RNA sequence: GGUGAAAUUCUUGGAUUUAUUGAAGACUAACUACUGCGAAAGCAUUUGCCAAGGACGUUUUCAUUAAUCAAGAACGAAAGUU
């Protein structure tokens, strides 16, 4: 453990201050992780350009958040859906 | 032979309301209640107003042609006492003393499944 | 200063006809003026009357019933059963302390597109020579009599075309086979459906509904 | 469960992992009850139920991916498409699943 | 004085955007026939970031029901869409993510995007990155929608009108904070020309309203008339309300 | 001060903290067991009537149902008229329904 | 509407009231008890899944593994906080 709470945003340094670290910190994780994929199965990398989304081992490409592969909105609204295609 | 209204008297506290139907519950035929008929604020829900109400309704009743009604009655319901008023029943007497017929009596008072918060906060109304 | 009461037509409601008489009684509408017309403004009109004022006697006063209009043909307006109900002072009474009840909602897609919910009231038999002043069913066994009426009305819905699932309904004859399946369980007692929903329904088909009057 | 039933066969039982080795025995005949996953792609789920129906096999479709039927094998790896050559022990030849 | 920062913009020479990296006209497919009585399989065959744009694109490729080619379509792609998704568009087709019906058939509840106000606009309403339309109503006398746009303001719609189900893709973009004035200027150097903005009140007073004085200030209600002018219109215009917001919207 | 019961909220007894019951009139939140909770099953149509109701009305026997407000109360809003009534140190041990 | 005795306060170019819905995010009554479970905090509409758990029973098996515990931990109402 390099950073006891900078963590990736370390980056940035002592600038734009602890609040607006903070708030990338969670988003600049978020971006940067691997999802895993709904097809290949597998889990590695990547996204690219926000809200496009990835291949593996495999090369689909999805289209997704800006900053994670699935928003909580694209989740309920799978839901809703979900259950108005059923109607 | 019985035309049937659905006289729906919701005699909340502070308030009475006589309010003569159609059974499909659109097309009214009178909405007379308590603070129409006597202007003192205080009133509303006395039983002389309810009376007052309901006879007026009667007569409005029999003009357009109504023999008989189905008294529903609503207390406030839900998130206000669910408890009938004061000038509901009085109401009642001034229904049947007018012969405005009745019948199937209800009281379809909206007592939830599990009520969205009341008044009053967590300690209530202090007086 | 306009006073429409004057202005107004007097329509008669038709029920439909499983019941005792294809008659309830009689709402209104004002006239069928230029734009909006009079056809148009009552079909969507549900007429939720008691089932002891269609079949007569005072054993279905315990009960109600919408009923839905979808046409109207020269004045004789008709109807059908939207959804089932009893009034709220009938259960009340039958929810005693110091005992379960149990209810039972279930989802089904009749042979027609019609989404029906029902629901199923089972009150716990405070049995005879009780004297735990209880009589409390372990949930296992309600988890079980719950499963068993949903596989009663799996059944009895979905088949027969939901115009006979009334037929069915209007005599308590799904009740018993509720109660006769669940006594190898836990006995209970009233049992009724209580509400019966609806979600979905096609096209009018305005020409289906008049299978029910003649 | 299915899963207690896969453990029952990797315990004690012969059963082949993937694809082609999947196909191998579905040409061999050898082949008694393929276990599909979902997410194997509908190109190779509809592949092998092509086999499976001139094998005349059983094709089980284990509900969830390929991740959590490695898993249900007792595997560490993910496993798209198990077969079930033999396993008289348990009881996914019996089961209709 | 002069012509403002904020009267030429109009003129268009500079403040024109920027359509180098810009990769097509984000739009659904034209009406009819096919997909205003049955429906249509289009293929994704591309999902593409869209430079200076809120939500990336789909080339969503249909067949010609009238020639023996392929027309391939830029449709906003609405998280979910993934290549080699088969998306169906029009009346017949069925609820889901990337399908496109007109507001008729989609049920009140559902969440809509590329929503042609009028129809045969080819998209409209909801289309910036994770925006959705509710289809609340139903007016089939009449047949037109009510339909509720981000903004919140619902609005009649002809029932005729389409839209792509689903949610915009690039949701929850404005999450992060840029930091840096380097990745504003990038997101704008992309676009258009706005970025920085210098405060007409730090300007001289030729050069914009609120400019001049001893010290930086206004001086005379930063609140302007709806009926105002090119030139007056430089503040808080055609207020209802000011000051700190509370509550909802 | 000591406890002036052993119960104290009562029902509450091997079970953690318990949901609350708005009262009825003070609206005051009160556990659903220090609460006080008495039924009141009024008829839909008052005494004083009722002859009056059945003279008018259509039908015989008829429904003529009662209404079944299970009430709570905020034992000092039940004080303040309500059963409670302020017993006897001695009298206070007694669980027996009043009455009857 | 509201009223605590009493008032203010709102619309009428039918608000309210009557009926059909829609959205949203809430809660999840009546039963409901000197009842249940949970280490507590806490937990009641439904089914489903996920593992866990007490008691129970047991001519099961290991054979001292056990009780409580400063350091350290895990959870932890409401409020508050990003
Ligand atoms: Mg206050
Ligand atoms: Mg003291
Ligand atoms: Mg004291
Ligand atoms: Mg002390
Ligand atoms: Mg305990
Ligand atoms: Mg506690
Ligand atoms: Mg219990
Ligand atoms: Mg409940
Ligand atoms: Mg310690
Ligand atoms: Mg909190
Ligand atoms: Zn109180």
């Amino acid at each position: 453990k390099r950073t006891k709470k900078v963590g990736i945003t370390g980056k940035y340094g002592v600038r734009y201050g602890s609040s607006l670290r903070r708030q990338v910190k969670k988003l600049e994780v978020q971006q940067h992780a691997t999802y895993n994929c709904s097809f290949c199965g597998k889990t590695c990398v990547k996204r690219g350009a926000a809200g496009v989304w990835s291949c593996s081992s495999c090369n689909r490409t999805i289209a997704g958040g800006a900053y994670t592969l699935s928003t909580a909105a694209a989740a309920t609204v799978r839901s809703t859906i979900r259950r108005l295609r059923d109607m | 032979s019985q035309v049937f209204g659905v006289a729906r008297i919701f005699a909340s506290f502070n308030d009475t309301f006589v309010h003569v139907t159609d059974l499909s519950g659109r097309e009214t035929i009178a909405r007379v209640t308590g603070g129409m008929k006597v202007k003192a604020d205080r009133d509303e829900s006395s039983p002389y107003a309810a009376m007052l109400a309901a006879q007026d309704v009667a007569a409005k009743c029999k003009e357009v042609g109504i023999t008989a009604v189905h008294i529903k009655i609503r207390a406030t319901g839900g998130t206000r006492s669910k408890t009938p008023g004061p000038g509901g029943q009085a109401a009642l007497r001034a229904l049947a003393r007018s012969g405005l017929r009745i019948g199937r009596i209800e009281d379809v008072t909206p007592v939830p499944s599990d009520s969205t918060r009341k008044k009053g906060g967590r300690r209530g109304r202090r007086l | 200063v306009v006073d429409p009461f004057t202005r107004k037509e007097w329509y008669d409601i038709k029920a439909p006809s499983t019941f005792e008489n294809r008659n309830v009684g009689k709402t209104l509408v004002n006239k069928s003026v230029g734009l909006k017309n009079a056809s148009d403004s009552l079909k969507g009109r549900v007429v939720e009357v008691c089932l002891a004022d269609l079949q007569g006697s005072e054993d279905h006063s315990f009960r109600k019933v919408k009923l839905r209009v979808d046409e109207v043909q020269g004045k004789n307006l008709l109807t059908n059963f939207h959804g089932m109900d009893f009034t709220t002072d009938k259960l009340r009474s039958m929810v005693r302390k110091w005992q379960t009840l149990i209810e039972a909602n279930v989802t089904v897609k009749t042979s027609d597109d019609y989404v029906l919910r029902i629901f199923a009231i089972a009150f716990t038999r405070k049995q005879a020579n009780q004297v735990k002043r209880t009589s409390y069913a372990q949930s296992s066994h309600i988890r079980q009599i719950r499963k068993v009426i949903s596989e009663i009305l799996t059944r009895e819905v979905q088949n027969s075309t939901l115009a006979q699932l009334t037929s069915k309904l209007i005599p308590e004859v799904i009740n018993k086979e509720i109660e006769n399946a669940t006594k190898d369980i836990f006995p209970l007692q009233n049992v009724h459906i209580r509400k019966v929903k609806l979600l979905k329904q096609p096209k009018f088909d305005l020409g289906s509904l008049l299978s029910l009057h003649g | 469960n299915i899963n207690q039933k896969l453990a029952l066969v990797v315990k004690s039982g012969k059963y082949s992992l993937g694809y082609k080795s999947t196909v191998k025995s579905l040409r061999q005949g050898k082949a008694k009850l393929i276990i599909i996953a979902a997410n194997t792609p509908v190109l190779r789920k509809s592949e092998l139920e092509y086999y499976a129906m001139l094998s005349k096999t059983k094709v089980y479709y284990f509900q969830g991916g390929n991740n959590e039927l490695g898993t249900a094998v007792g595997k560490l790896f993910r496993v798209g498409v198990v077969t079930i050559l033999d396993a008289g022990d348990s009881d996914i030849l019996t089961a209709l699943a | 004085g002069r012509v403002i920062r904020n009267q030429r913009k109009g003129a268009g020479s500079i403040f024109t955007s920027h359509t180098r990296l810009r990769q097509g006209a984000a739009k659904l497919r034209n009406l009819d026939y096919a997909e205003r009585h049955g429906y249509i399989r289009g293929v994704v065959k591309q999902i593409v970031h869209d430079a200076g744009r809120g939500a990336p694109l789909a080339k969503v490729v249909f067949r010609d029901p009238y020639k023996y080619k392929l027309r391939e379509e830029t449709f906003i792609a609405n998280e979910g869409l993934h290549t080699g998704q088969f998306i169906y568009a029009g009346k017949k087709a069925s609820l889901n993510v990337g399908n496109v019906l007109p507001l008729g058939s989609v049920p009140e509840g559902t969440i809509i995007s590329n929503v042609e106000e009028r129809p045969g606009d080819r998209g409209a309403l909801a289309r910036a990155s994770g925006n959705y339309v509710i289809v609340i109503g139903h007016n089939p006398e009449d047949n037109k929608t009510r339909v509720r746009l981000p903004s919140g303001a619902k609005k009649i719609i002809s029932s005729d009108a389409r839209g792509v189900i689903g949610v915009v893709a690039g949701g929850g973009r404005i999450d992060k904070p840029l930091l840096k004035a380097g990745r504003a200027f990038h997101k704008y150097r992309v676009k258009r020309n706005s970025w920085p903005k210098t405060r007409g009140v730090a300007m001289n007073p030729v050069d914009h309203p609120h400019g001049g004085g001893n010290h930086q200030h206004i001086g005379k209600a930063s609140t302007i008339s709806r009926g105002a002018v090119s030139g007056q219109k430089a503040g808080l215009i055609a207020a209802r309300r000011t000051g700190l917001l509370r509550g909802s919207q | 001060m000591p406890k002036k019961r052993a119960s104290n909220g009562r029902n509450k007894k091997g079970r953690g903290h318990v949901k609350p019951v708005r009262c009825v009139n003070c609206s005051r939140s009160v556990p659903k067991d220090k609460a006080i909770k008495r039924m009141a099953i009024r008829n839909i149509v008052e005494a004083a009537a009722i002859r009056d109701l059945s003279e008018a009305s259509v039908y015989a026997e008829y429904a003529l149902p009662k209404t079944y407000n299970k009430l709570h109360y905020c034992i000092s809003c039940a004080i303040h008229a309500r059963i409670v009534r302020v017993r006897s140190r001695t009298d206070r041990r007694i669980r027996a329904p009043p009455q009857r």
